[PDB]
RNA sequence: UAUAGGGGCGAAAGACUAAUCGAACCAUCUAGUAGCUGGUUCCCUCCGAAGUUUCCCUCAGGAUAGCUGGCGCUCUCGCCCACGCAGUUUUAUCCGGUAAAGCGAAUGAUUAGAGGUCUUGGGGCCGAAACGAUCUCAACCUAUUCUCAAACUUUAAAUGGGUAAGAAGCCCGGCUCGCUGGCGUGGAGCCGGGGUGGAAUGCGAGUGCCUAGUGGGCCACUUUUGGUAAGCAGAACUGGC
RNA sequence: AAAUGGAUGGCGCUGGAGCGUCGGGCCCAUACCCGGCCGUCGCCGGCCUACGCCGCGACGAGUAGGAGGGCCGCUGCGGU
RNA sequence: CUGUUUAAUUAAAACAAAGCAUCGCGAAGGCCCGCGGCGGGUGUUGACGCGAUGUGAUUUCUGCCCAGUGCUCUGAAUGUCAAAGUGAAGAAAUUCAAUGAAGCGCGGGUAAACGGCGGGAGUAACUAUGACUCUCUUAAGGUAGCCAAAUGCCUCGUCAU
RNA sequence: GGGGAGUUUGACUGGGGCGGUACACCUGUCAAACGGUAACGCAGGUGUCCUAAGGCGAGCUCAGGGAGGACAGAAACCUCCCGUGGAGCAGAAGGGCAAAAGCUCGCUUGAUCUUGAUUUUCAGUACGAAUACAGACCGUGAAAGCGGGGCCUCACGAUCCUUCUGACCUUUUGGGUUUUAAGCAGGAGGUGUCAGAAAAGUUACCACAGGGAUAACUGGCUUGUGGCGGCCAAGCGUUCAUAGCGACGUCGCUUUUUGAUCCUUCGAUGUCGGCUCUUCCUAUCAUUGUGAAGCAGAAUUCGCCAAGCGUUGGAUUGUUC
RNA sequence: GUUUCCGUAGUGUAGUGGUUAUCACGUUCGCCUAACACGCGAAAGGUCCCCGGUUCGAAACCGGGCGGAAACACCA
RNA sequence: UUCGUUAAAGA
RNA sequence: GCGGACUUAGCUCAGUUGGGAGAGCGCCAGACUGAAGAUCUGGAGGUCCUGUGUUCGAUCCACAGAGUUCGCACCA
RNA sequence: GUCUACGGCCAUACCACCCUGAACGCGCCCGAUCUCGUCUGAUCUCGGAAGCUAAGCAGGGUCGGGCCUGGUUAGUACUUGGAUGGGAGACCGCCUGGGAAUACCGGGUGCUGUAGGCU
């Protein structure tokens, strides 16, 4: 009662009957996976960028419309 | 012993005697030059050479047969010391039997089915020379007598060519009697030594 | 193997690396009233025969031998367990040995 | 059944080639890994600390990571159902650059040089690269000399 | 008349016990279970496989993934220029170690001749003996030479694999950082602005749910494993049944 | 040299109906091109059963299996 | 030996048989039946009896081994040994310690109980075969008999008829 | 305590068992220069060892060869030179390593605790192994840095139960105290059939559901083996190779033996030998017609056309023989 | 054919839990007897089958051959 | 307490 | 895993009211000895299986580990 | 035209032998009292500077050995795809494309960054 034990073959073509993906779309890639270090450089500095942003910004988007 | 109508042409990957086979018997031939085996090289002029043509396997006991035939049809021909064969075959491709019957179907089956070490064949490519010997100018047909009852002994089919070289070495008949005597070859036993010219200047020194 | 008598290892309760004295680990014996032993009496008691099956098949002839790790300080008293590899030989913490010795048997 | 282990074909692949055994150069370490580099991957035989796998080796990533004294690739894996981009560790001396997207860089930059000398000039530039044009009807020249007869060879063995 | 079913009885054959006995007959549980044979009922239209990965006391079976069908949703075209994709080619950039070739190149084998004279062993010579001297042989060295190696290799193809060929890209200016630190140093994030004509060919794409069948394969060109060989057993690509 | 009598398919064929090189014609498959008809799909038309009516183009094979339609059929129930 | 047996594929060399043996039991018992009772069979019976086996008339023999597996006897002199009981710790559950019935181990007997019965070397005035001898060896090493048997692979063993 | 009752007798397998583990994990080849890729393919291994053979720092260079040196020789000890890995790195191999990953010396346990991510097997599940990090306490070093086991590739284990460790943790059920019990997080006690059932044998008294997925007949492919021929000729043949033979080698035919496969047959193709009976083939024993001999005759041997006709009676064995 | 075991002075054997050449017979010398047997005092005889690996060190542990010895080869 | 055997004649 | 026993001079054993060591079989030297057997006397060979604590002092005290045997139910 | 210190490329830059070296520099050299570690100031450290380019070192050379590069080998061995091509097989030829290596011969043998000093 011996069958057949391992083959290849036939794969291939099953693999190109639905034609075999990249992932193709990743705009803004994922973050996980990097640096904890570099996450406590990262947050902190996101979260100053929310709080202490506007005054210097605001005076230098009206010095290049003024400039521009 | 098994004939060579089963152990054939290529089919295999070479299997020599090396480390890992260790079982292998002895070969037949051990020896491979029969005639003047301390000749120098302007004592035989010319050699005739035996070319394959089929891309086969020759066994070492055809081997053995062979050089024995062409060994007394020298002795025969031109005496002792008035030729010089070497087989420039040699055998390392060694074959595999499957034996059984050691007479019922209770012995084994296709169980163990890697065989034992039986004989040393020797794989031989188109175009490869069998065997080659050296003799004089006017011993030009016994050459070619001995060598065609090789090629009875040998199967397939194979041909045979008197070569333009002289004897063994790689270099021409037509420019070795110019070329021996002026500046480069110089003999060195039965072979023949090249200098080049890239060399230090103490060797041209001790020449000429 | 051979594994020796004190230890400078990282208890958990003062944070330091203390020094631990280290033993053999016995697994002690077997508590009578527990969970699974009551239930096992309880399924045992009647015409049952063995109920739960009993091992038969073994195969490993080594254990891994771990180590019980106190610390050394007083009033702090913190034990734990430290994990080696399945080793046939153990020493116990004597028999330390020297290259340049000669064997004189 | 072929004892599908780490490393079980590498017998030439994570090998030094030859006259190249010994310390690893400086100049391996000291590049410039940030992150979106494309680089490539080939396993070295004398640092045993930070080999891919067998299946990484000569293929072509992309940076996320980039840690103290290695480094982090997003590759893009083919197996059996489809390929999946994967996330490995590297360290510094397994790695080099890519060479490929350097030249896409130079390409725009000429194509940008070439633009701004358009916009200035009013020239157009065709800054497409067309492939191989077919040959031009050029003319030869045959003066001196007649054109060499040959003829084949006879056989002789 | 007595012995009645795991019981009887047996001068012992496991024979007999109502044509049934190596455990009788009738009824019930009971329509016991079966991964195992056989069968499964009208038409038309559309799409349409697999005998493969992994796991299981698994090998006639099942689970999972793959192949497949159905149900949709999000968008895109119809009016000098779009988004995106490819069993494909081109331009650049890496990867390998097979075919070949070589071993007067490492490792392992292997043939024959020559030259040199250190060493020991065996013969012959000058003759008390004496590396005092001589010839040959053995081993050693140097330059050669013959034939190879799936588990050898300096070199090294063809075929093939990965990547890039832009608006998600390039540049400029400025904030934040508890990361880093000679430095407003480096690096990440955030904000504002500028110009889209960025290799060929073909095609309108992305995505979610549910699920049947499948899990016994075979043949052929080419590359190959074992065997003497097979319409033999087992692999790789492609095609077919 | 092999066992029933038997196989270029047989009949036969030698200035070929054998062999190798070729020229021009000739025959056909559900293959190709044009055209008539059915069905599916896609795009679309009209304020003529809208679940109907047309218009254009490309395609139809298939076991296991999955869907859509049936003004195919049988029995009975309520409206009609 | 006469007898019996696979009715419906065997008639026997099979079973049974008298003879030879062995073991248990003196009735509050041996061997058995029964779900139950001091209920039954042997038992209206008592070692010339009942129950359980081996072999199978007569004659002649019953070799040697208790190492093994069984069966039996003995002793709290002696290791282990469960429920119950005793003592202690605590508030108690619980724990500990000693005391230790059968059996097993310790010792003996039993093989007409199951069973078992050895392989090398040197040796005789023609040579072989070999009385004899050294060593290893188990518990004992196949004794009296018989034989290519209904038992012998080699085998159609060798000689004779 | 088989007197009686219930249950089990692993899997792979060129049929099953016996043999073996190819059943779990590593090295090289098969493997066709990405990767993956089979067999009861090949050459091998493993269920361990190490408080140092881990970590750091410093110093030195190995195996071998030549030349010397009292006993000293083939090898005892010292020195000089050559010495690219020809040594060593615990062990099977592959890769890798020279002021080194080798040898020696000095300190030390980072072989510590904890949360995520990734690689390997892969279904992108687990285990084992590994990688780069992060946070504490640390070891070495002058610092640089290195180290959370072995230079790398393997050396090991789920649920449930038991045991140990930790919080001055939670619940012990109407409310408190104490003992006990349960839980939480992580170490151990294993499933070698290694992603894990707790398991002896026979049935010739056998039965059932099935299989030609799977053997014992024939038939089919092959011809190792058996048989029958040919080729060149070293020799036998008193001399002389081929009258008749023919070694050493080599090329074919046959299914009259045996072997190999499982293609048909498992809801049956009745399995040996003998008796009787018919047909066919030639690789011819004899007869008819011939050629050649070491053919004087007779008697033999080798061949050709040739299957028309014959090719026994018996003792033995079931016989084929 | 498969799986195990053995090989040591002339003979039968012991022996490593790594670092002997072990016991008896056989040969030879001496004493004892008038002389042989026997006894006593002694000596010689080893490639631990052959070739390699591990270790400082092997016959010893392991690998490959050589020559022998046990068990199986069953269902048709 | 143990301690075997020495051919044939030839006075 | 319990409870209990043997762990000792070349070998077999004895030896707690804990005060350093013996008996036999082995080796050597002596006593009578036609040769042996047998007997008698004197020596060598014991750090008592090892490690940790009590005592002034463990062979016998207490614990743990390492080989052998004995009965027990053996829930990963 | 050079050297020193740190280097990048890792033999075009190693190995053997022979010549040259004026100025700084590099070194050989001269001694152990403190820092130092050894059997020995041989190696490593401490304050030098009486001589020297003998050696390292830096240049040049060897019809030098190796290394790199270029012809030859060679459109040869191989190889993607194709045929109702040949041959009993073994293999071979062709269409379409890609295309290797040893012997043989020829040429070279260091290029540079930073910082500092001598002509
Ligand atoms: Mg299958
Ligand atoms: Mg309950
Ligand atoms: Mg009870
Ligand atoms: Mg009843
Ligand atoms: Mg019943
Ligand atoms: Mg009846
Ligand atoms: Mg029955
Ligand atoms: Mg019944
Ligand atoms: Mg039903
Ligand atoms: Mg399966
Ligand atoms: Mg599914
Ligand atoms: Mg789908
Ligand atoms: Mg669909
Ligand atoms: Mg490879
Ligand atoms: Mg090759
Ligand atoms: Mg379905
Ligand atoms: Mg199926
Ligand atoms: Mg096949
Ligand atoms: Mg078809
Ligand atoms: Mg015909
Ligand atoms: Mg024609
Ligand atoms: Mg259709
Ligand atoms: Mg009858
Ligand atoms: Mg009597
Ligand atoms: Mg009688
Ligand atoms: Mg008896
Ligand atoms: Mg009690
Ligand atoms: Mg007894
Ligand atoms: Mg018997
Ligand atoms: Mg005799
Ligand atoms: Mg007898
Ligand atoms: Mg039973
Ligand atoms: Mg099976
Ligand atoms: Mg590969
Ligand atoms: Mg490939
Ligand atoms: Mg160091
Ligand atoms: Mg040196
Ligand atoms: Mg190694
Ligand atoms: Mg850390
Ligand atoms: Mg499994
Ligand atoms: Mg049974
Ligand atoms: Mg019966
Ligand atoms: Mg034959
Ligand atoms: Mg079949
Ligand atoms: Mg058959
Ligand atoms: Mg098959
Ligand atoms: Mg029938
Ligand atoms: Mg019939
Ligand atoms: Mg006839
Ligand atoms: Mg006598
Ligand atoms: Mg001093
Ligand atoms: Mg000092
Ligand atoms: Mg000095
Ligand atoms: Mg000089
Ligand atoms: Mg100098
Ligand atoms: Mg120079
Ligand atoms: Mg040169
Ligand atoms: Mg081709
Ligand atoms: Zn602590």
């Amino acid at each position: 009662a011996k069958s057949k034990n391992h083959t290849t073959h036939n794969q291939s073509r099953k693999w190109h009957r639905n034609g075999i993906k990249k992932p193709r779309s990743q705009r803004y890639e994922s973050l996980k996976g990097v640096d904890p270090k570099f996450l406590r450089n990262m947050r902190f500095a996101k979260k100053h960028n929310k709080k202490g942003l506007k005054k210097m910004q605001a005076n230098n988007a009206k010095a290049m419309s003024a400039r521009a | 012993r098994r004939p060579a109508r089963c152990y054939r042409y290529c089919k295999n990957k070479p299997y020599p005697k090396s480390r890992f086979c260790r079982g292998v018997p002895d070969a037949k031939i051990r020896i491979f030059d029969l005639g003047r085996k301390k000749a120098k090289v302007d004592e035989f002029p010319l050699c005739g050479h035996m070319v394959s043509d089929e891309y086969e396997q020759l066994s070492s006991e055809a081997l053995e047969a062979a050089r024995i035939c062409a060994n007394k049809y020298m002795v025969k021909s031109c005496g002792k010391d008035g030729f010089h064969i070497r087989v420039r075959l040699h055998p390392f491709h060694v074959i595999r039997i499957n034996k059984m019957l050691s007479a019922d179907r209770l012995q084994t089956g296709m169980r163990g089915a890697f065989g034992k070490p039986q004989g040393t064949v020797a794989r031989v490519h188109i175009g490869q020379v069998i065997m080659s010997i050296r003799t004089k100018l006017q011993n030009k047909e016994h050459v070619i007598e001995a060598l065609r009852r090789a090629k009875f002994k040998f199967p397939g089919r194979q041909k045979i060519h008197i070569s333009k070289k002289w004897g063994f070495t790689k270099f021409n008949a037509d420019e070795f009697e110019d070329m021996v005597a002026e500046k480069r070859l110089i003999p060195d036993g039965c072979g023949v030594k090249y200098i080049p010219n890239r060399g230090p200047l103490d060797k041209w020194r001790a020449l000429h | 193997v051979n594994v020796p008598k004190t230890r400078r290892t990282f208890c958990k309760k003062c944070g330091k690396h203390q020094p631990h004295k280290v033993t053999q680990y016995k697994k002690g014996k077997d508590s009578l009233y527990a969970q699974g032993k009551r239930r096992y009496d309880r399924k045992q008691s009647g015409y049952g025969g063995q109920t739960k099956p009993i091992f038969r098949k073994k195969a490993k002839t080594t254990k891994k031998i771990v180590l019980r790790l106190e610390c050394v300080e007083p009033n702090c008293r913190s034990k734990r367990m430290l994990a080696i590899k399945r080793c046939k030989h153990f020493e116990l913490g004597g028999d330390k040995k020297r290259k340049g010795q000669v064997i004189q048997f | 059944t072929n004892t599908k282990g780490k490393r079980r074909g590498t017998r030439y692949m994570f090998s030094r080639p030859f006259r190249k055994h010994g310390v690893v150069p400086l100049a391996t370490y000291m590049r410039i890994y940030k992150k979106g580099d494309i680089v490539d991957i080939k396993g070295m035989g004398t640092v045993q600390k930070g080999m891919p796998h067998k299946c990484y080796h000569g293929k072509t990533g992309r940076v996320y990571n980039v840690t103290q004294h290695a480094v982090g690739i997003v590759v893009n894996k083919q197996v059996k159902g489809k390929i999946l981009a994967k996330r490995i560790n590297v360290r510094i001396e397994h790695i080099k650059h890519s060479k490929s997207r350097d030249s896409f860089l130079k390409r725009v930059k000429e194509n940008d040089q070439k633009k701004k000398e358009a916009k200035e000039k009013g020239t157009w530039v065709q800054l497409k690269r067309q492939p191989a044009p077919p040959r031009e009807a050029h003319f030869v020249r045959t003066n001196g000399k007649e054109p060499e007869l040959l003829e084949p060879i006879p056989y002789e063995f």
